[PDB]
């Protein structure tokens, strides 16, 4: 049994993503690093169900979400960045 | 207070519409695209009126 | 208004609203999704793509390339 | 009128949604 | 009748008139654009009316297309 | 004093009679 | 080789277009000669002459867009729904367009690059419609977020713009996330992600030997995510902040454009993921909490914004009626309700933008509106009817539909939660009515009159509005046309 | 790489060559097609001469609008040849050129 | 302003001012009724729903309550406005708005004098 | 040849006159809104005169697509019990224009123009022969009377009884929307001479007599909702109250005697 | 073993970004979450996606959040679709064929990648290019000040 644990892990890195989204709603740096697991966990499980079922269609679509969370980064940091400025506190 | 009165009543109609042009230009501001391009749009000198009509005499 | 010509109109327009009653019953009568809607040629087109794209490599059967030689 | 049917009616009593739309904040 | 010509050039004149009046503007401010804005009500009406006619006849195909999809469930 | 001095001007001219000329054929041709 | 992309000349022309605009912008904008001119308003006019030529594109190649369709099977498909969902998107956009020009010339917004965004959107939503995979339609989806992040935050000076973006990135990016993961798992579980595959694999066992852990769960994140894009309750975390801080015309276009392509996606999501009616029930839950939370909380708003922000839920759970009721004529009720909210949102978005010159924010600030312009308060008390759903407008024939087809299913609880929502939602809509006409403040505020584009928008939305009854037989056609060429 | 040209609809207008060349598609070009392609590229190059005023940049607003114009009038002049030659539109001359060919 | 307040000439809505009237520096509340020949020195109060008489001066920083009649060189209280005088004080205001938009519609957007301009130009050259 | 298409169109071109008019010139105003009231006037006349008086059938049956299929249109026609409400209902309109004759320079056109708006709305009331434009029309009336009564109102208490009257008419509205939209999915279509030969089961008789009853027993106050009346009748103005009393009223039993009782 | 290890180390890392006072010290096992998921994929045979997934999310992404931590503020804050083989396999193992025809001409993750990535599905390739070209364009107008 390793496909259990490959999603159990992931399952776990979404779970901690969301808490970490939620438990951590003061602060805006910690929002999006969780944002960045659950995006990580999602490749994971992609890259696995892909490895799994003999199939190249999760391996395109991980390297297709690769782009769109580090796009998703970069807008956020400029976001907050902005967002400092104004108010001077986070 | 004449005079400035007396130096808009005399301009002529080459003058008139290039200081209509500029007050168009320059009724409405924005510091942030400014900021963003590097630039400092000033009011034209045509724009401006000595600081003895002003009411307390307000340079900037 | 002519009385013959008035009672004429009344009973066609009462039996074409009937006709017309019944067969918007009938359409209303119609399910979402049709009976065997994977069938029809619009929802079948990996059957006639992959036939095309069956030679591209990355898609052969392993003992495919190795009987291409002659 | 002004009563039992005013306080049952429209005003009386269901203006409540006052009590019950301010809420809606939480 | 109303035909689609003149109930389009009414709508035409209405709307422009009524772009005029939101402005604080004279009803018939600019009385070329009146003529235009009737003019373009005709032909949208005109369009409209040809559009909804084969709009219709499409209907009619694709439902005896279901219904004729539907009936073979019997066999 | 009988010539237009504007040659950005001039083609804005051409080009919109140009563009009647087309709609009106486009509407007539079709 | 090049006829191949006569199915793709509509999305070329508006990806060119806008990399022109840039380029012009960008160029232009950083000179010398021209003392660094603020061309906001020539690119906004040249980005709606795209548009309306893209239109043109679109509209008259109707023919072809099964063209290669073999070819194009794996990235996109498009049929009858895709074309008028795209051509009623790019109308949309091209009325916010019209709309936002004069909100770069009193308030001088001086930045091209908001037209570019909108363009790219705009093409992303686009690409959206006609997705026919979960990978293109996931990449859509994020290429219209990020355009839409980037301008909500546009007024970088100002304290709401910001904290209205980073919410809304915030958002987008959970929700992503929860489609994203539901995608993963319906990948996993049957090895497929084109929409034909997916739906052969599913339409035969419908949960009748056991129930796909898997697959309930894929369909049950999708359906969440999808529940956050249109701001369904309980998922409306932010929208209504979201609304307010963000500028005037962006939220114009957020409350009309991300929903048409969405709604699109759900559909083409029903097409296939009806698994066992499970969407069923989450949108006949999150309709009846949408309309009575809408209803509700729209009597208790001071500020004009919010109010519309409410309205817009509450519609949204209005066509959410639609989806639980799977059936052509619940479809064709949930397309005509889409469509005659989006003109009323126009609408309603245009009467503010012409107000915003003067800074409205409160609903008291139009109180003497009836004496100063007493035409611009006779339309805004129509739009307000037309939302209302008094009958005579067209804002009742949307609702009348979608009771009906909630009938026709035999759900008698909706009917029920909809009259009554409809009594609170035209109390509070009339309360906006009563302001204009009835009261007499001490102190009046002064509007400037409005320009050609919103004045010649308004009085065509208008005039749609009232007389849409006397002949509303074509959208009907056309509607019931998407709805069948859904499956066939 | 493999391609097909079959279209889900079929064309409901006699089919002359049906897949035709870029070459041949604008050789085809009718009256019509350079009306068409005329009046857009007018049009996009009026409304950016109007458009470019009050920023002040004519000349430039213009070449824009007529980039914009031309890209767009040649592709739906295209998009209307190719749907007449491949007889998704009625080609009522194009049958007529082609018989005595 | 002698009173403190800010000086600025503000005149409120449904404000008839009656011609020869000399304004400084006052602020006239709405529905008001100013006479013929009369004066409003600076940092002079007119309360809302009253009525100046013609030829009537009051002196800076003089106030009118709102609801009376005053009138005089040196302005003084006449009697106490009835409701159907202070209710038919904006009729009057809507009558002349009346009449001014009757005058509006004489004159369009742009003269023709700079033809006149043109052909005296032309008899002198250029 | 005096058809019912004119009797309704004779208001809107009325009304529609009337829109762009200039406001300064109040006697213009005053004469083109009597003089339309009047023509209507005696058109309804004249529509009483050419009307058969033998026959049951619907008499100048006039029809106009709605739905797309048909399934649902445009049917006017009257009857020996609506003839008389039609004729009442144009006659009271130029009575109502000349109450506000002497008071018109304060009102305005919006005054002329809802009354007009309200006589096109009543006349196609008495006159719609289909069940679901009959609602259309029934419950279009309260925008030119919730103006009506706010804008022209005599105190402040306007707001509060236009408040009450609007919502208990949406009560009643919505629950007989309800009823109609049962009736058109089970019977198939909307029109009354097709509703008036379908057998409906003894069953839904009951429910759909109730929510008929909802609606109609408002405008027609029984004994539980008589309490709007008195308020929307006192605080209306004097051309405001004939309106809610010669014809408002005769709503609730006009539905009963047409629906409900066949 | 190697996959026990090299998972609990990364829910160690998880927890602690998702439950940490200093920023820095979050945005380092945020580090670290990556550097572990990376031996992850390794263990799958995905040699391309590991070493992308060091090159962009620990080189691009996490530079990035270093430098906005650092310079800015540094302030304080189963059964039912696969079910388990048991531990079965001293006569599975020996059950392993080997079909020698799929070994003879062998790709490798990354050309097994750019056989489709570019001709087959470059549509939602042009997709990506714009996102990221939107990235591009947001990151100036909401971050610039010149002069
Ligand atoms: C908001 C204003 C409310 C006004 C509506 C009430 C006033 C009544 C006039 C409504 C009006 C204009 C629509 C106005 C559009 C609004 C403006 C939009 C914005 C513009 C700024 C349409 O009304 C008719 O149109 C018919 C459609 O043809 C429909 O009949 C149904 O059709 C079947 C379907 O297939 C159904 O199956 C079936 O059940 C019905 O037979 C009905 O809708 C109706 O009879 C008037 O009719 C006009 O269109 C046609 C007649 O047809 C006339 O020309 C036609 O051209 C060819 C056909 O292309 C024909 O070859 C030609 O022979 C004919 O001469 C016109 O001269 C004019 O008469
Ligand atoms: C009494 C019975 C008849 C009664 C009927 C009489 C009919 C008269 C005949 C034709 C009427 C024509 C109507 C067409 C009108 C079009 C709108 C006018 C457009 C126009 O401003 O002019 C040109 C623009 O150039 C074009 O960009 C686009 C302009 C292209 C179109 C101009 C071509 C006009 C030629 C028409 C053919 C004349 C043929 C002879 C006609 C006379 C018969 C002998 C002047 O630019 P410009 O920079 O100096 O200034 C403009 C102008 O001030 C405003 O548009 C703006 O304020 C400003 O920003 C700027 O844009
Ligand atoms: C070919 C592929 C696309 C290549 C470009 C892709 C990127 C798009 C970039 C678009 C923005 C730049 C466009 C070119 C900018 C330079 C414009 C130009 O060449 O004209 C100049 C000058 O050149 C001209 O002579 C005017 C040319 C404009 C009129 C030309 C006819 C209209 C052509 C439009 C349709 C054809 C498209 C362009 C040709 C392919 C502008 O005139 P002014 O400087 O204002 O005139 C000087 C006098 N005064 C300052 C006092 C006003
Ligand atoms: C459909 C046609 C669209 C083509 C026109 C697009 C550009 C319109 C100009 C809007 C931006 C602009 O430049 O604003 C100017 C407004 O633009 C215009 O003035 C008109 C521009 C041309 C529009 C009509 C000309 C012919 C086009 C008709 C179609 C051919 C400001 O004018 P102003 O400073 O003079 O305002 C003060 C006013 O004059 C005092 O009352
Ligand atoms: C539907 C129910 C029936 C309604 C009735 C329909 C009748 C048919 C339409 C009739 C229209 C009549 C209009 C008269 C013609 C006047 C046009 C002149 C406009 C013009 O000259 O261009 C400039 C502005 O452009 C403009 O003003 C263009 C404004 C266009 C706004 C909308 C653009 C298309 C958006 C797509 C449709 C809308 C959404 C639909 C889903 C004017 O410049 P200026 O001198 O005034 O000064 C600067 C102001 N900018």
């Amino acid at each position: 049994m390793d496909l259990i644990k490959y999603f159990t892990f992931s399952m776990i890195i979404f779970i901690l993503g969301i808490w970490g989204i939620l438990l951590n709603r003061r602060n805006i740096l910690i929002m999006l690093m969780s944002i960045e697991l659950m995006l990580l966990a999602v490749n994971l499980n992609f890259l696995v169900f892909s490895v799994s079922l003999d199939d190249m269609m999760g391996q395109v679509f991980a390297l297709l979400v690769l782009t769109v969370a580090a796009a998703e980064s970069a807008i956020g940091l400029a976001i907050f960045v902005i967002t400092f400025r104004v108010r001077g506190t986070i | 207070l004449a005079q400035i009165h007396a130096s808009e009543n005399s301009k002529s109609f080459e003058q008139i519409e290039v200081e209509r042009a500029l007050r168009k230009k320059y009724a409405r501001k924005d510091e942030d695209y400014d900021s963003m391009l590097g630039i400092t749009r000033e009011t034209p000198p045509e724009l401006i009126l000595p600081d003895n009509v002003l009411p307390g005499g307000k340079p900037v | 208004e002519n009385p013959e010509e008035r009672d004429r109109k009344a009973r066609e327009h009462i039996y074409e609203m009937h006709e017309r009653c019944k067969k918007i019953k009938e359409m209303w009568a119609l399910p979402i999704r049709p009976y065997g809607f994977w069938t029809f040629e619009r929802h079948n087109a990996q059957l006639r793509w992959d036939p095309q794209i069956s030679q591209v490599a990355g898609r052969r059967d392993p003992y495919d390339d190795l009987l291409e030689d002659n | 009128d002004k009563g039992a049917i005013e306080i049952l009616g429209p005003y009386g009593i269901s203006y409540t949604f006052r009590r019950l739309a301010e809420r809606i904040s939480q | 009748p109303i035909s689609a010509t003149m109930v389009g050039a009414l709508l035409g004149l209405g709307t422009q008139m009524y772009s005029n009046a939101l402005r604080k503007l004279p009803y018939m401010r600019h009385p070329w654009e009146h003529v235009v804005g009737m003019g373009l009500g005709a032909v949208f009406a005109n369009q409209l009316v040809k559009w909804d006619v084969k709009l219709k006849e499409d209907l009619d195909v694709m439902l005896a297309k279901a219904r004729a999809a539907n009936e073979r469930r019997y066999f | 004093p009988k010539v237009s001095e504007d040659k950005n001007r001039n083609y804005a001219v051409v080009a919109g009679v140009v563009a009647i000329v087309g709609s009106i054929g486009w509407y007539l041709k079709a | 080789m090049f006829n191949l992309f006569l199915a793709v000349f509509p999305e070329i022309f508006i990806i060119n277009a806008t990399f022109i605009l840039l380029i012009h912008g960008v160029v232009f904008s950083t000179s010398k000669k021209y003392d660094y001119p603020p061309l906001a308003s020539n690119v906004g006019w040249l980005g709606l002459l795209s548009v309306l030529i893209t239109l043109l594109l679109l509209a008259a190649g109707a023919p072809l867009l099964t063209i290669a369709h073999l070819f194009w099977n794996n990235l996109f498909r498009r049929d009858n729904f895709t074309y008028f969902c795209q051509i009623f998107l790019l109308l949309s956009t091209a009325g916010t367009i019209s709309m936002c020009f004069d909100f770069f010339d009193q308030e001088r917004f001086d930045a091209f690059e908001f037209i570019v965004l909108i363009l790219l959107s705009t093409c992303g939503m686009l690409f959206m419609i006609s997705a026919y995979d979960l990978i293109a339609m996931y990449l859509a989806i994020e290429l219209q977020s990020l355009c839409f992040y980037v301008i909500a935050a546009s007024k970088r000076k100002s304290e709401f713009s910001t904290e209205a973006g980073l919410k809304y990135l915030i958002l987008g990016a959970f929700s992503s996330g929860i489609l994203l993961f539901g995608c993963s798992m319906i990948y996993g579980s049957t090895g497929a992600t084109h929409f034909d595959q997916l739906a052969k694999i599913l339409t035969g066992y419908e949960i009748t030997g056991a129930r796909s852990s898997g697959i309930f769960m894929g369909i049950l994140f999708i359906a969440v995510g999808f529940l956050f894009k249109i701001t369904a309750v309980p998922f409306h975390m932010w929208a209504p902040d979201i609304y307010e801080g963000s500028p005037t015309p962006v939220t114009a276009f957020l409350s009309i454009a991300p929903k048409i392509s969405i709604f699109a996606n759900i559909l083409r999501v029903f097409i296939y993921g009806s698994y066992g009616a499970t969407l069923q029930q989450i949108f006949f839950f999150c309709s009846i909490a949408s309309m009575i939370l809408g209803a509700l909380a729209a009597m208790a708003q001071t500020k004009v914004k919010r109010l519309l922000a409410y309205s817009s839920i509450g519609h949204v759970g209005y066509i959410c009626i639609g989806f639980s009721c799977g059936t052509i004529e619940g479809i064709q009720s949930l397309l005509i309700g889409i469509f005659i909210y989006a003109l009323m949102t126009m609408d309603a978005f245009a009467i503010v933008l012409a107000l915003r010159q003067t800074r409205v924010k409160y609903i008291a600030d139009l109180g003497a509106l009836a004496k100063t312009n007493p035409i611009l308060a006779i339309t805004f008390s129509i739009t307000m009817f037309s939302y209302a759903g008094i009958p005579p407008l067209a804002g009742f024939c949307s609702k009348f539909y979608l009771f009906f087809a909630a009938l026709g299913c035999g759900a008698y609880f909706l009917a029920l939660v909809g009259v009554v929502t409809s009594v609170i939602g035209c109390f509070y809509y009339i309360r906006l009515v009563k302001r204009m006409f009835f009261d007499t403040p001490r102190t009046w505020i002064l509007y400037e009159p409005m320009d050609r584009n919103k004045s010649l928008l308004l009085a065509m939305t208008s005039f749609f509005i009232t007389l849409f009854l006397l002949y509303p037989s074509p959208l009907f056609s056309v509607t019931h046309q998407m709805a069948l060429s859904l499956y066939l | 790489m493999n391609t097909d040209i079959t279209a889900l609809e079929k064309a409901q207008y006699p089919v002359v060559d049906r897949n035709p060349a870029f070459t041949k598609v604008v050789g085809n070009f009718s009256t019509l097609d350079y009306l068409r392609f005329s009046t857009i590229t007018g049009i996009s190059v009026t409304v950016g001469y109007l458009s470019g005023i009050k920023p002040g940049i004519k000349g430039p607003s213009m070449v824009t609008g007529g980039l914009i114009g031309l890209m767009g009038g040649f592709m739906y002049a295209y998009q209307n040849s190719a749907g007449r030659l491949m007889g998704f539109f009625p080609n009522d001359g194009e049958v007529a050129s082609y018989q005595k060919r | 302003s002698p009173t403190g307040l800010p000086a600025q000439t503000l005149i409120d809505r449904y404000v008839t001012v009656g011609a020869y009237s000399l304004l400084r520096s006052c602020t006239i509340e709405p529905e008001c009724i100013i006479g013929q020949h009369s004066i409003l020195m600076e940092g002079s109060l007119v309360e809302t729903r009253s009525i100046l008489e013609a030829g009537s001066v009051l002196p800076p920083g003089r106030r009118i309550p709102s609801g009376e009649l005053w009138g005089g060189n040196p302005a003084r209280f006449i009697r106490t406005l009835t409701n159907e005088e202070t209710l038919e004080i904006p009729k009057l205001a809507v009558a002349i708005n009346h009449l001014s938009g009757d005058y509006f519609s004489e004159f369009l957007p742009y003269s023709t004098i700079y033809l006149e301009v043109e052909k005296f130009k032309k008899s002198l050259g250029i | 040849y005096f058809n019912l298409s004119g009797l309704i169109l004779c208001p809107v071109l009325g009304s529609i006159i009337l829109l762009f008019i200039p406001n300064s010139r109040i006697r213009l105003i005053r004469l083109i809104g009597l003089c339309a009231s009047l023509i209507t006037f005696l058109y309804s006349l004249v529509l009483w005169i050419q009307f058969d008086s033998s026959t049951a059938k619907f008499q100048f049956v006039e029809s106009l697509r709605w739905l797309p299929y048909e399934n649902i249109n445009f049917y006017l026609g009257i009857d020996g019990i609506s003839l008389f409400f039609v004729i009442l209902t144009t006659f009271l309109i130029p009575i109502c224009i000349l109450v506000g004759w002497s008071g018109m320079r304060s009102y305005g056109k919006e005054y002329i123009i809802a009354f007009l708006i309200c006589e096109f709305l009543m006349i196609a009331v008495f006159c719609m022969l289909d069940l679901l434009l009959f609602y259309v029309f029934f419950e279009s009336v309260l925008i030119p009377m919730f103006i009506i009564i706010g804008v022209w109102g005599s105190r402040q208490r306007k707001i509060k009884a236009a408040y009450q009257f609007f919502l208990y008419t949406l009560l009643g509205s919505l629950f007989m929307l309800l009823a109609i939209l049962l009736i058109l999915f089970q019977t198939g279509t909307t029109d009354l001479q097709i509703l008036l030969t379908t057998e409906f089961s003894e069953r839904r008789q009951i429910f759909l007599w109730i929510a008929f009853f909802a609606s109609f027993a408002v405008k027609v106050p029984m004994v539980p909702v008589h309490i709007w009346l008195p308020e929307a009748h006192v605080e209306a103005p004097t051309a405001g109250s004939v309106i809610l009393a010669g014809i408002l009223l005769k709503f609730g039993t006009y539905g009963f005697l047409r629906f409900s009782i066949p | 073993m190697i996959l026990s290890v090299l998972s609990s180390l990364a829910l160690v890392s998880g927890l602690m970004v998702v439950r940490a006072k200093n920023p820095v010290h979050s945005v380092l096992f945020f580090i670290l979450v990556f550097c572990d998921t990376s031996g992850l994929l390794l263990l799958l045979g995905l040699d391309f996606f590991a070493m992308i997934f060091l090159v962009v999310y620990i080189g691009a992404i996490a530079v990035l959040f270093l430098f906005v931590v650092m310079m800015f503020h540094i302030q304080i804050a189963l059964d039912n679709e696969s079910i388990p083989l048991l531990p079965t396999q001293r006569n599975t193992t020996s059950l392993r064929y080997t079909v020698y025809a799929g070994k003879v001409r062998s790709w490798t993750n990354l050309e097994t990648l750019g056989n489709l990535l570019y001709t087959y599905y470059f549509v939602w390739f042009l997709v990506s290019s714009l996102i990221l070209l939107v990235a591009m364009i947001g990151a100036i107008v909401l971050t610039m000040h010149r002069t």
